[PDB]
């Protein structure tokens, strides 16, 4: 984003600037369900256009760059990246697994932490996955509300777990054998 | 003598109630713990106190 505001004469390079481009992503930006049409009118009117107020008064009015940063997700080759992208990496960890765990892959694809909150990225992904997914299999995405904190609450969950009580690395076990005690206790 | 028989056997019945008893007790630890994974499933999620800091300050 950084980088296309520039090609639309805003140059943000600073510390202070590169904060204000990370917080106009996460207030003007989308994925779009079906990229091509979206940049199909995105490029072409402003109807598709919204602005940010800049921290002195000023705006930077943002038209398809809106969509074609989170684009990256399905198109990494935008910042350099050889990748098919997220939904490749999403088809590829079920593939990957036999064919008696991948039903239940399928029907349980997880979406946690930001960028799951981008309108059409629930939608988008579910329908990236069942294109690649073979037919009469039910493709399904989980995305709860609880967006970019639910593993912060699977932490509390887990720490706060009876059957992790023993999981554990005391200061004892740790005192004896160094950090890299971490390695054999944790996972 | 008769009585000797009586308290040999019946010591091996008592026992061996007491072993079907244990069989019984035992089971019942081991499907009471599988049941407390199902319920466990259901009720560990809430075994939290919540929402407290979040407005207070």
């Amino acid at each position: 984003l950084m980088k296309i505001l520039t090609e639309r004469g805003y140059s943000f390079v600073t510390t202070a600037e590169r904060e204000i481009v990370r917080d106009i992503k996460e207030k003007l930006c989308y994925v779009a369900l079906d990229f091509e049409n979206e940049m199909a009118t995105a490029a072409s009117s402003s109807s598709l256009e919204k602005s940010y107020e800049l921290p002195d008064g000023q705006v930077i009015t943002i038209g398809n760059e809106r969509f074609r940063c989170p684009e990256t997700l399905f198109q990494p080759s935008f910042i350099g990246m050889e990748s098919a992208g997220i939904h490749e990496t999403t088809y590829n960890s079920i593939m990957k697994c036999d064919i008696d765990i991948r039903k239940d892959l399928y029907a349980n694809n997880v979406m946690s932490g930001g960028t799951t909150m981008y309108p059409g990225i629930a939608d988008r992904m579910q329908k990236e996955i069942t294109a690649l997914a073979p037919s009469t299999m039910k493709i399904k995405i989980i995305a709860p509300p609880e967006r970019k904190y639910s593993v912060w609450i699977g932490g509390s969950i887990l720490a706060s777990l009876s059957t992790f009580q023993q999981m554990w690395i005391t200061k004892q076990e740790y005192d004896e054998a160094g950090p890299s005690i971490v390695h054999r206790k944790c996972f | 003598r008769q009585l000797h028989a009586r308290v040999d056997k019946v010591d091996e019945e008592r026992y061996d109630i007491e072993a079907k008893v244990t069989k019984n007790i035992t089971e019942i630890a081991d499907l009471t713990q599988k049941i407390f994974d199902l319920r466990g499933k259901f009720k560990r999620p809430t075994l939290r106190r919540v929402r407290i800091s979040a407005d207070a300050m």
